[PDB]
Protein backbone atom coordinates (compact mmCIF):
# COMPACT_ATOMS: atom_id res chain seq x y z
CA UNK A 1 0.00 0.00 0.00
CA UNK A 2 3.15 2.25 0.11
CA UNK A 3 5.07 3.62 -2.97
CA UNK A 4 8.52 4.87 -2.58
CA UNK A 5 9.80 7.41 -5.04
CA UNK A 6 13.59 8.67 -4.56
CA UNK A 7 14.83 11.85 -5.92
CA UNK A 8 18.47 12.96 -6.07
CA UNK A 9 20.81 15.44 -8.02
CA UNK A 10 22.71 12.20 -9.48
CA UNK A 11 26.44 14.26 -9.58
CA UNK A 12 28.34 15.92 -6.49
CA UNK A 13 31.21 17.81 -6.71
CA UNK A 14 34.16 16.02 -3.85
CA UNK A 15 33.76 16.91 -0.69
CA UNK A 16 30.24 18.84 -0.60
CA UNK A 17 26.94 17.74 0.82
CA UNK A 18 25.14 15.03 -0.79
CA UNK A 19 21.69 15.34 -0.76
CA UNK A 20 18.93 13.02 -1.72
CA UNK A 21 14.87 12.49 -0.58
CA UNK A 22 12.67 9.93 -0.37
CA UNK A 23 8.84 10.22 -1.18
CA UNK A 24 6.23 8.67 0.38
CA UNK A 25 2.27 8.08 -0.78
CA UNK A 26 1.36 5.28 0.85
CA UNK A 27 0.96 6.29 4.51
CA UNK A 28 1.72 8.55 7.81
CA UNK A 29 6.05 8.56 8.06
CA UNK A 30 5.46 8.46 11.98
CA UNK A 31 4.35 5.40 12.06
CA UNK A 32 6.99 3.34 10.62
CA UNK A 33 10.99 2.86 10.58
CA UNK A 34 13.25 4.27 7.79
CA UNK A 35 16.00 3.29 6.27
CA UNK A 36 19.18 4.17 3.41
CA UNK A 37 20.76 1.42 2.14
CA UNK A 38 23.35 2.06 -1.12
CA UNK A 39 24.28 -0.29 -3.77
CA UNK A 40 27.93 0.23 -4.58
CA UNK A 41 29.17 -1.04 -8.00
CA UNK A 42 31.49 -3.90 -7.39
CA UNK A 43 30.08 -4.95 -4.06
CA UNK A 44 28.05 -5.86 -1.90
CA UNK A 45 25.17 -2.97 -1.06
CA UNK A 46 25.81 -1.18 2.23
CA UNK A 47 23.37 -0.49 5.18
CA UNK A 48 24.37 3.03 6.15
CA UNK A 49 21.73 4.31 8.44
CA UNK A 50 18.08 4.80 9.71
CA UNK A 51 15.43 6.82 11.67
CA UNK A 52 12.88 5.70 14.16
CA UNK A 53 9.00 6.38 13.96
CA UNK A 54 9.95 8.85 17.64
CA UNK A 55 12.40 11.16 15.73
CA UNK A 56 15.82 8.98 16.48
CA UNK A 57 18.95 8.20 13.88
CA UNK A 58 21.35 5.46 13.79
CA UNK A 59 24.15 5.59 11.87
CA UNK A 60 27.04 3.21 10.56
CA UNK A 61 29.88 3.70 12.85
CA UNK A 62 32.09 3.52 9.11
CA UNK A 63 29.87 6.26 7.93
CA UNK A 64 28.43 7.80 10.91
CA UNK A 65 31.37 10.55 11.40
CA UNK A 66 29.46 11.67 7.71
CA UNK A 67 26.16 11.02 7.43
CA UNK A 68 23.20 12.23 8.86
CA UNK A 69 19.06 11.49 8.27
CA UNK A 70 16.38 14.09 8.34
CA UNK A 71 12.38 13.38 8.06
CA UNK A 72 9.73 16.11 7.39
CA UNK A 73 6.28 16.26 9.23
CA UNK A 74 4.15 18.57 6.45
CA UNK A 75 5.52 16.51 4.00
CA UNK A 76 5.88 12.84 3.46
CA UNK A 77 9.52 12.48 2.93
CA UNK A 78 12.53 11.86 4.17
CA UNK A 79 15.92 13.07 3.50
CA UNK A 80 19.80 12.45 3.79
CA UNK A 81 22.43 14.23 3.87
CA UNK A 82 26.02 13.38 3.55
CA UNK A 83 28.73 15.28 4.36
CA UNK A 84 32.30 15.34 2.70
CA UNK A 85 31.42 12.96 -0.07
CA UNK A 86 34.49 11.41 -1.99
CA UNK A 87 35.21 8.86 -5.05
CA UNK A 88 33.62 5.79 -2.46
CA UNK A 89 30.29 7.20 -2.09
CA UNK A 90 29.34 6.60 -5.64
CA UNK A 91 26.18 4.15 -5.57
CA UNK A 92 22.42 3.74 -6.15
CA UNK A 93 20.70 4.68 -2.97
CA UNK A 94 17.16 2.94 -1.76
CA UNK A 95 14.90 4.41 0.57
CA UNK A 96 13.17 1.55 2.40
CA UNK A 97 10.83 1.08 5.06
CA UNK A 98 11.38 -1.20 8.27
CA UNK A 99 9.56 -3.08 10.76
CA UNK A 100 10.93 -3.53 14.45
CA UNK A 101 10.45 -6.89 15.55
CA UNK A 102 11.91 -8.03 19.13
CA UNK A 103 13.82 -11.47 19.51
CA UNK A 104 13.28 -13.18 22.67
CA UNK A 105 14.51 -16.52 23.65
CA UNK A 106 14.59 -15.90 27.76
CA UNK A 107 12.71 -14.39 30.50
CA UNK A 108 11.67 -10.73 29.28
CA UNK A 109 12.44 -8.92 33.12
CA UNK A 110 16.53 -10.64 32.79
CA UNK A 111 16.77 -9.13 29.06
CA UNK A 112 17.80 -11.64 26.94
CA UNK A 113 16.31 -10.05 23.78
CA UNK A 114 17.05 -8.36 20.98
CA UNK A 115 15.85 -5.65 18.44
CA UNK A 116 16.09 -7.36 14.48
CA UNK A 117 15.18 -5.23 11.39
CA UNK A 118 13.82 -5.96 8.40
CA UNK A 119 12.68 -4.00 5.02
CA UNK A 120 9.68 -5.05 3.17
CA UNK A 121 9.42 -2.05 1.39
CA UNK A 122 11.72 -0.67 -1.01
CA UNK A 123 12.21 2.17 -3.24
CA UNK A 124 12.91 2.41 -7.26
CA UNK A 125 16.20 3.83 -6.66
CA UNK A 126 18.21 6.98 -7.44
CA UNK A 127 21.68 6.66 -8.77
CA UNK A 128 24.45 9.08 -7.16
CA UNK A 129 27.63 9.98 -8.68
CA UNK A 130 30.94 12.18 -7.45
CA UNK B 1 24.40 -17.49 27.44
CA UNK B 2 21.76 -16.64 30.10
CA UNK B 3 21.38 -15.61 33.68
CA UNK B 4 20.82 -18.21 36.74
CA UNK B 5 17.73 -18.04 38.47
CA UNK B 6 15.14 -19.42 40.73
CA UNK B 7 11.31 -19.66 40.55
CA UNK B 8 8.84 -19.79 43.37
CA UNK B 9 5.17 -19.40 42.88
CA UNK B 10 3.77 -16.26 44.23
CA UNK B 11 0.51 -17.59 46.03
CA UNK B 12 2.09 -19.81 47.77
CA UNK B 13 4.78 -17.76 49.06
CA UNK B 14 2.15 -15.24 50.12
CA UNK B 15 -0.02 -17.64 51.76
CA UNK B 16 2.98 -19.32 54.15
CA UNK B 17 4.25 -15.87 54.89
CA UNK B 18 0.50 -14.96 56.03
CA UNK B 19 0.73 -17.92 58.37
CA UNK B 20 4.16 -16.94 59.37
CA UNK B 21 3.12 -13.48 60.28
CA UNK B 22 0.09 -14.95 62.16
CA UNK B 23 2.44 -16.67 64.45
CA UNK B 24 4.26 -14.25 64.99
CA UNK B 25 2.01 -12.34 66.19
CA UNK B 26 1.64 -14.72 68.88
CA UNK B 27 4.38 -13.12 70.93
CA UNK B 28 4.34 -9.69 69.50
CA UNK B 29 0.58 -8.38 69.64
CA UNK B 30 -2.01 -8.86 67.52
CA UNK B 31 -2.35 -4.97 66.17
CA UNK B 32 1.26 -4.47 65.83
CA UNK B 33 2.35 -3.94 62.13
CA UNK B 34 5.62 -6.23 61.34
CA UNK B 35 7.06 -5.78 57.83
CA UNK B 36 9.67 -7.84 55.78
CA UNK B 37 12.12 -6.48 53.99
CA UNK B 38 15.72 -7.89 52.50
CA UNK B 39 19.04 -8.44 54.43
CA UNK B 40 20.88 -5.20 55.91
CA UNK B 41 24.63 -6.07 54.64
CA UNK B 42 27.64 -8.43 55.67
CA UNK B 43 29.59 -10.82 53.73
CA UNK B 44 28.27 -12.66 50.46
CA UNK B 45 27.03 -15.57 52.17
CA UNK B 46 24.85 -14.05 54.54
CA UNK B 47 23.23 -10.93 52.47
CA UNK B 48 21.75 -13.91 49.84
CA UNK B 49 20.39 -17.30 49.50
CA UNK C 1 31.50 -10.25 -2.83
CA UNK C 2 29.45 -12.15 -4.72
CA UNK C 3 29.82 -16.43 -4.46
CA UNK C 4 28.36 -18.30 -7.03
CA UNK C 5 25.64 -21.27 -7.22
CA UNK C 6 24.62 -23.22 -10.42
CA UNK C 7 21.01 -25.27 -10.23
CA UNK C 8 19.30 -27.11 -12.90
CA UNK C 9 16.08 -25.71 -14.35
CA UNK C 10 12.74 -27.02 -12.56
CA UNK C 11 14.49 -29.04 -9.31
CA UNK C 12 14.86 -27.87 -5.71
CA UNK C 13 17.66 -25.72 -4.66
CA UNK C 14 19.20 -25.21 -1.32
CA UNK C 15 21.25 -21.48 -1.20
CA UNK C 16 23.47 -22.11 2.34
CA UNK C 17 24.13 -18.54 4.11
CA UNK C 18 27.82 -17.65 5.28
CA UNK C 19 28.38 -16.13 8.51
CA UNK C 20 26.27 -17.79 10.67
CA UNK C 21 24.59 -17.27 14.04
CA UNK C 22 25.80 -17.96 17.85
CA UNK C 23 22.36 -18.00 19.43
CA UNK C 24 18.60 -17.72 18.51
CA UNK C 25 18.20 -16.07 14.86
CA UNK C 26 15.69 -14.08 13.17
CA UNK C 27 17.67 -14.28 9.24
CA UNK C 28 15.99 -12.20 6.39
CA UNK C 29 16.29 -13.30 2.77
CA UNK C 30 16.90 -11.26 -0.28
CA UNK C 31 16.67 -11.01 -3.47
CA UNK C 32 18.43 -7.69 -5.29
CA UNK C 33 18.31 -8.00 -8.79
CA UNK C 34 21.48 -5.96 -10.50
CA UNK C 35 20.37 -2.46 -11.14
CA UNK C 36 16.34 -3.03 -10.24
CA UNK C 37 14.20 -2.31 -6.42
CA UNK C 38 15.14 -5.14 -3.92
CA UNK C 39 12.47 -7.67 -3.14
CA UNK C 40 13.10 -9.24 0.12
CA UNK C 41 11.93 -13.18 0.41
CA UNK C 42 11.65 -13.64 3.92
CA UNK C 43 11.76 -11.40 7.22
CA UNK C 44 11.04 -14.08 9.80
CA UNK C 45 12.99 -17.30 9.19
CA UNK C 46 9.27 -18.94 8.20
CA UNK C 47 7.27 -15.87 7.51
CA UNK C 48 7.08 -14.37 4.13
CA UNK C 49 5.13 -11.10 3.21
CA UNK C 50 1.77 -11.26 1.21
CA UNK C 51 2.03 -12.03 -2.30
CA UNK C 52 5.89 -14.30 -2.27
CA UNK C 53 4.60 -17.56 -3.32
CA UNK C 54 5.05 -20.65 -1.75
CA UNK C 55 8.43 -21.84 -3.51
CA UNK C 56 10.77 -19.58 -1.45
CA UNK C 57 11.14 -21.37 1.78
CA UNK C 58 13.64 -20.60 5.17
CA UNK C 59 14.51 -23.01 7.87
CA UNK C 60 12.99 -22.04 11.53
CA UNK C 61 15.39 -22.81 14.22
CA UNK C 62 13.27 -25.04 16.12
CA UNK C 63 16.29 -26.71 17.65
CA UNK C 64 19.59 -24.85 18.34
CA UNK C 65 22.07 -25.97 15.54
CA UNK C 66 19.96 -25.26 12.77
CA UNK C 67 21.35 -23.49 9.87
CA UNK C 68 19.61 -20.92 7.20
CA UNK C 69 19.15 -22.53 3.89
CA UNK C 70 17.28 -20.92 1.08
CA UNK C 71 15.53 -23.56 -0.36
CA UNK C 72 13.33 -23.05 -4.20
CA UNK C 73 11.32 -25.53 -5.32
CA UNK C 74 10.73 -25.58 -9.04
CA UNK C 75 13.47 -23.15 -9.83
CA UNK C 76 12.58 -20.91 -12.85
CA UNK C 77 14.71 -18.81 -15.36
CA UNK C 78 13.31 -15.24 -13.19
CA UNK C 79 14.72 -16.73 -9.99
CA UNK C 80 18.03 -15.87 -11.29
CA UNK C 81 19.31 -12.78 -9.49
CA UNK C 82 21.65 -11.98 -6.33
CA UNK C 83 20.79 -13.09 -3.20
CA UNK C 84 21.67 -11.68 0.31
CA UNK C 85 21.47 -13.51 3.46
CA UNK C 86 20.62 -10.69 6.82
CA UNK C 87 22.17 -12.39 9.65
CA UNK C 88 20.72 -11.27 13.09
CA UNK C 89 21.24 -13.23 16.58
CA UNK C 90 21.80 -12.56 20.42
CA UNK C 91 25.64 -13.07 20.66
CA UNK C 92 26.16 -10.82 17.88
CA UNK C 93 25.35 -6.95 17.62
CA UNK C 94 23.90 -5.11 15.33
CA UNK C 95 24.51 -6.77 11.82
CA UNK C 96 25.11 -3.93 9.98
CA UNK C 97 26.46 -5.66 6.58
CA UNK C 98 24.18 -8.25 4.47
CA UNK C 99 25.21 -11.28 4.26
CA UNK C 100 28.21 -12.67 0.94
CA UNK C 101 25.76 -11.79 -2.45
CA UNK C 102 24.69 -15.17 -3.71
CA UNK C 103 24.61 -15.66 -7.51
CA UNK C 104 22.25 -17.91 -8.30
CA UNK C 105 22.29 -19.48 -12.08
CA UNK C 106 19.74 -21.48 -13.70
CA UNK C 107 21.54 -24.43 -16.55
CA UNK C 108 19.55 -25.90 -18.88
CA UNK C 109 18.29 -23.16 -20.46
CA UNK C 110 17.08 -23.20 -24.00
CA UNK C 111 19.95 -21.73 -26.11
CA UNK C 112 18.82 -19.02 -28.77
CA UNK C 113 20.50 -18.27 -31.83
CA UNK C 114 21.51 -14.13 -31.77
CA UNK C 115 19.21 -11.65 -33.55
CA UNK C 116 21.36 -9.59 -35.19
CA UNK C 117 21.23 -5.89 -37.09
CA UNK C 118 23.84 -3.73 -38.53
CA UNK C 119 23.04 0.15 -38.87
CA UNK C 120 25.34 1.95 -41.49
CA UNK C 121 26.35 5.79 -40.30
CA UNK C 122 23.10 8.00 -40.18
CA UNK C 123 25.95 11.61 -38.54
CA UNK C 124 27.56 11.98 -41.54
CA UNK C 125 26.74 15.79 -42.01
CA UNK C 126 28.63 16.11 -38.37
CA UNK C 127 31.87 14.71 -40.06
CA UNK C 128 31.55 11.25 -37.73
CA UNK C 129 30.54 8.12 -38.53
CA UNK C 130 29.79 5.05 -36.28
CA UNK C 131 28.52 1.72 -37.23
CA UNK C 132 26.24 0.41 -34.97
CA UNK C 133 26.06 -3.19 -34.50
CA UNK C 134 23.03 -4.82 -32.17
CA UNK C 135 22.47 -8.67 -30.72
CA UNK C 136 19.53 -9.31 -29.10
CA UNK C 137 17.39 -12.27 -27.82
CA UNK C 138 20.18 -14.67 -27.16
CA UNK C 139 21.29 -17.22 -24.80
CA UNK C 140 23.94 -17.81 -23.18
CA UNK C 141 25.00 -14.17 -23.18
CA UNK C 142 28.23 -14.91 -24.37
CA UNK C 143 29.38 -14.23 -27.88
CA UNK C 144 31.98 -12.49 -29.65
CA UNK C 145 32.26 -9.36 -32.24
CA UNK C 146 34.57 -9.29 -35.29
CA UNK C 147 34.49 -6.35 -37.89
CA UNK C 148 35.41 -6.68 -41.53
CA UNK C 149 36.46 -4.12 -44.46
CA UNK C 150 35.54 -6.16 -47.35
CA UNK C 151 37.90 -8.91 -46.26
CA UNK C 152 39.45 -7.16 -43.72
CA UNK C 153 39.38 -7.35 -40.19
CA UNK C 154 39.34 -3.67 -38.45
CA UNK C 155 40.59 -4.18 -35.04
CA UNK C 156 40.38 -0.19 -33.83
CA UNK C 157 37.98 2.46 -33.20
CA UNK C 158 35.28 -0.54 -31.68
CA UNK C 159 33.53 -0.06 -28.55
CA UNK C 160 31.61 -3.25 -27.14
CA UNK C 161 29.22 -3.90 -24.70
CA UNK C 162 29.30 -6.99 -22.29
CA UNK C 163 26.25 -8.83 -22.97
CA UNK C 164 23.28 -7.91 -20.80
CA UNK C 165 19.95 -9.49 -19.64
CA UNK C 166 16.64 -8.19 -20.96
CA UNK C 167 12.67 -8.86 -20.42
CA UNK C 168 12.92 -11.93 -22.71
CA UNK C 169 15.45 -13.67 -20.37
CA UNK C 170 17.45 -13.30 -23.07
CA UNK C 171 20.72 -11.10 -23.62
CA UNK C 172 21.17 -8.33 -25.64
CA UNK C 173 24.22 -6.23 -26.40
CA UNK C 174 25.82 -3.49 -28.95
CA UNK C 175 29.00 -2.89 -30.82
CA UNK C 176 30.42 0.66 -32.12
CA UNK C 177 32.91 1.18 -34.71
CA UNK C 178 34.11 4.64 -35.19
CA UNK C 179 35.17 6.08 -38.46
CA UNK C 180 35.39 9.15 -40.50
CA UNK C 181 33.06 9.49 -43.40
CA UNK C 182 36.10 9.55 -46.15
CA UNK C 183 37.03 5.90 -44.24
CA UNK C 184 33.13 4.73 -44.80
CA UNK C 185 32.79 5.42 -48.32
CA UNK C 186 36.05 3.93 -49.23
CA UNK C 187 35.70 0.44 -48.72
CA UNK C 188 33.21 -1.29 -50.44
CA UNK C 189 31.13 -2.92 -47.54
CA UNK C 190 31.25 -3.34 -43.80
CA UNK C 191 30.49 -6.77 -42.31
CA UNK C 192 29.70 -7.34 -38.97
CA UNK C 193 30.18 -10.92 -37.65
CA UNK C 194 29.01 -12.23 -34.37
CA UNK C 195 29.96 -15.72 -33.07
CA UNK C 196 27.84 -17.54 -30.62
CA UNK C 197 28.92 -20.53 -29.67
CA UNK C 198 29.51 -22.58 -32.75
CA UNK C 199 26.85 -20.28 -34.65
CA UNK C 200 28.80 -17.46 -36.92
CA UNK C 201 26.11 -14.54 -38.21
CA UNK C 202 27.49 -12.14 -40.59
CA UNK C 203 25.51 -8.90 -42.04
CA UNK C 204 27.06 -6.80 -44.40
CA UNK C 205 26.01 -3.05 -45.14
CA UNK C 206 27.72 -0.88 -47.77
CA UNK C 207 26.86 2.78 -48.78
CA UNK C 208 24.57 4.02 -51.11
C1 LIG D 1 11.02 -19.68 35.88
O1 LIG D 1 10.34 -18.49 35.67
C2 LIG D 1 10.75 -17.82 34.46
C3 LIG D 1 9.95 -16.54 34.41
O2 LIG D 1 8.70 -16.68 35.07
C4 LIG D 1 10.54 -18.70 33.23
O3 LIG D 1 11.24 -18.07 32.17
C5 LIG D 1 10.68 -18.48 30.91
O4 LIG D 1 11.65 -19.22 30.18
C6 LIG D 1 11.13 -19.75 28.95
C7 LIG D 1 12.23 -20.60 28.35
O5 LIG D 1 13.26 -20.85 29.29
C8 LIG D 1 10.69 -18.61 28.03
O6 LIG D 1 10.06 -19.20 26.90
C9 LIG D 1 10.52 -18.55 25.71
O7 LIG D 1 9.49 -17.74 25.20
C10 LIG D 1 9.84 -17.04 24.03
C11 LIG D 1 8.74 -16.05 23.74
O8 LIG D 1 7.57 -16.79 23.43
C12 LIG D 1 6.42 -15.93 23.48
O9 LIG D 1 6.36 -15.11 22.32
C13 LIG D 1 6.21 -15.83 21.08
C14 LIG D 1 6.31 -14.82 19.92
O10 LIG D 1 5.25 -13.84 20.00
C15 LIG D 1 5.26 -13.07 18.77
O11 LIG D 1 4.68 -13.83 17.70
C16 LIG D 1 3.25 -14.11 17.81
C17 LIG D 1 2.83 -14.86 16.57
O12 LIG D 1 3.65 -16.03 16.45
C18 LIG D 1 2.46 -12.80 18.01
O13 LIG D 1 1.10 -13.10 18.23
C19 LIG D 1 3.03 -12.04 19.21
O14 LIG D 1 2.24 -10.89 19.51
C20 LIG D 1 4.51 -11.73 18.96
O15 LIG D 1 4.57 -11.01 17.71
C21 LIG D 1 4.36 -9.58 17.82
O16 LIG D 1 5.15 -8.97 18.84
C22 LIG D 1 6.58 -8.95 18.64
C23 LIG D 1 7.17 -8.20 19.81
O17 LIG D 1 6.46 -6.96 19.93
C24 LIG D 1 6.93 -8.31 17.29
O18 LIG D 1 8.32 -8.43 17.07
C25 LIG D 1 6.18 -9.03 16.16
O19 LIG D 1 6.53 -8.47 14.90
C26 LIG D 1 4.68 -8.99 16.41
O20 LIG D 1 4.31 -7.61 16.34
C27 LIG D 1 4.90 -16.63 21.10
O21 LIG D 1 4.77 -17.36 19.90
C28 LIG D 1 4.89 -17.59 22.31
O22 LIG D 1 3.64 -18.30 22.36
C29 LIG D 1 3.87 -19.69 22.66
O23 LIG D 1 3.83 -19.92 24.05
C30 LIG D 1 2.51 -19.93 24.63
C31 LIG D 1 2.67 -19.83 26.14
O24 LIG D 1 3.27 -18.58 26.45
C32 LIG D 1 1.78 -21.20 24.19
O25 LIG D 1 0.37 -20.98 24.22
C33 LIG D 1 2.21 -21.66 22.77
O26 LIG D 1 3.11 -22.77 22.85
C34 LIG D 1 2.77 -20.51 21.91
O27 LIG D 1 3.30 -21.14 20.74
C35 LIG D 1 5.17 -16.85 23.62
O28 LIG D 1 4.00 -16.09 23.90
C36 LIG D 1 10.01 -18.07 22.90
O29 LIG D 1 10.36 -17.37 21.71
C37 LIG D 1 11.09 -19.13 23.26
O30 LIG D 1 11.06 -20.23 22.33
C38 LIG D 1 11.86 -19.97 21.15
O31 LIG D 1 13.25 -19.77 21.48
C39 LIG D 1 13.99 -20.96 21.84
C40 LIG D 1 15.38 -20.54 22.27
O32 LIG D 1 16.02 -19.91 21.17
C41 LIG D 1 13.99 -21.89 20.64
O33 LIG D 1 14.83 -23.01 20.90
C42 LIG D 1 12.55 -22.35 20.39
O34 LIG D 1 12.51 -23.29 19.32
C43 LIG D 1 11.61 -21.16 20.13
O35 LIG D 1 11.81 -20.77 18.76
C44 LIG D 1 10.52 -20.69 18.10
O36 LIG D 1 10.05 -19.35 18.08
C45 LIG D 1 10.85 -18.41 17.32
C46 LIG D 1 10.18 -17.05 17.41
O37 LIG D 1 9.34 -16.89 16.26
C47 LIG D 1 11.00 -18.91 15.87
O38 LIG D 1 11.87 -18.04 15.15
C48 LIG D 1 11.57 -20.34 15.87
O39 LIG D 1 11.75 -20.80 14.53
C49 LIG D 1 10.66 -21.25 16.66
O40 LIG D 1 9.41 -21.21 15.95
C50 LIG D 1 8.90 -22.55 15.76
O41 LIG D 1 7.92 -22.83 16.74
C51 LIG D 1 6.74 -21.99 16.71
C52 LIG D 1 5.86 -22.38 17.88
O42 LIG D 1 6.66 -22.38 19.06
C53 LIG D 1 6.05 -22.17 15.35
O43 LIG D 1 4.91 -21.31 15.28
C54 LIG D 1 7.03 -21.83 14.21
O44 LIG D 1 6.40 -22.01 12.95
C55 LIG D 1 8.32 -22.65 14.32
O45 LIG D 1 7.95 -24.00 14.00
C56 LIG D 1 10.94 -19.66 24.71
O46 LIG D 1 9.97 -20.69 24.66
C57 LIG D 1 9.71 -17.68 28.75
O47 LIG D 1 9.47 -16.52 27.96
C58 LIG D 1 10.26 -17.25 30.11
N1 LIG D 1 9.27 -16.47 30.84
C59 LIG D 1 9.12 -15.15 30.69
C60 LIG D 1 8.06 -14.51 31.53
O48 LIG D 1 9.81 -14.49 29.91
C61 LIG D 1 11.06 -20.13 33.42
O49 LIG D 1 10.55 -21.01 32.43
C62 LIG D 1 10.65 -20.67 34.79
N2 LIG D 1 11.14 -22.03 35.02
C63 LIG D 1 12.41 -22.48 35.11
C64 LIG D 1 13.52 -21.48 34.97
O50 LIG D 1 12.64 -23.67 35.31
C1 LIG E 1 9.24 -26.19 38.94
O1 LIG E 1 9.46 -27.28 38.05
C2 LIG E 1 8.57 -28.38 38.28
C3 LIG E 1 9.00 -29.48 37.34
O2 LIG E 1 10.03 -29.05 36.47
C4 LIG E 1 7.12 -27.94 38.07
O3 LIG E 1 6.29 -29.02 38.49
C5 LIG E 1 5.48 -29.50 37.40
O4 LIG E 1 4.27 -28.75 37.26
C6 LIG E 1 3.43 -29.21 36.19
C7 LIG E 1 2.25 -28.26 36.14
O5 LIG E 1 2.12 -27.67 34.85
C8 LIG E 1 3.02 -30.66 36.43
O6 LIG E 1 2.25 -31.11 35.32
C9 LIG E 1 4.25 -31.53 36.60
O7 LIG E 1 3.87 -32.86 36.96
C10 LIG E 1 5.15 -30.96 37.69
N1 LIG E 1 6.37 -31.76 37.82
C11 LIG E 1 6.65 -32.49 38.90
C12 LIG E 1 7.94 -33.25 38.87
O8 LIG E 1 5.90 -32.54 39.87
C13 LIG E 1 6.80 -26.72 38.93
O9 LIG E 1 5.51 -26.22 38.60
C14 LIG E 1 7.84 -25.62 38.73
N2 LIG E 1 7.59 -24.51 39.63
C15 LIG E 1 7.84 -23.24 39.30
C16 LIG E 1 7.52 -22.22 40.36
O10 LIG E 1 8.30 -22.92 38.21
C1 LIG F 1 -5.31 -12.16 69.13
O1 LIG F 1 -6.22 -12.97 68.37
C2 LIG F 1 -6.39 -14.29 68.89
C3 LIG F 1 -7.30 -15.03 67.93
O2 LIG F 1 -6.66 -16.16 67.36
C4 LIG F 1 -6.94 -14.23 70.31
O3 LIG F 1 -7.03 -15.55 70.84
C5 LIG F 1 -6.03 -13.39 71.19
O4 LIG F 1 -6.60 -13.24 72.48
C6 LIG F 1 -5.81 -12.01 70.56
N1 LIG F 1 -4.88 -11.23 71.36
C7 LIG F 1 -5.08 -9.94 71.67
C8 LIG F 1 -4.02 -9.29 72.50
O5 LIG F 1 -6.07 -9.33 71.29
Amino acid sequence: QVQLQESGPGLVRPSETLSVTCIVSGGSISNYYWTWIRQSPGKGLEWIGYISDRETTTYNPSLNSRAVISRDTSKNQLSLQLRSVTTADTAIYFCATARRGQRIYGVVSFGEFFYYYYMDVWGKGTAVTV
Amino acid sequence: IRQAHCNVSKATWNETLGKVVKQLRKHFGNNTIIRFANSSGGDLEVTTH
Amino acid sequence: YVSPLSVALGETARISCGRQALGSRAVQWYQHKPGQAPILLIYNNQDRPSGIPERFSGTPDINFGTTATLTISGVEVGDEADYYCHMWDSRSGFSWSFGGATRLTVLSQPKAAPSVTLFPPSELQANKATLVCLISDFYPGAVTVAWKADSSPVKAGVETTTPSKQSNNKYAASSYLSLTPEQWKSHKSYSCQVTHEGSTVEKTVAPT
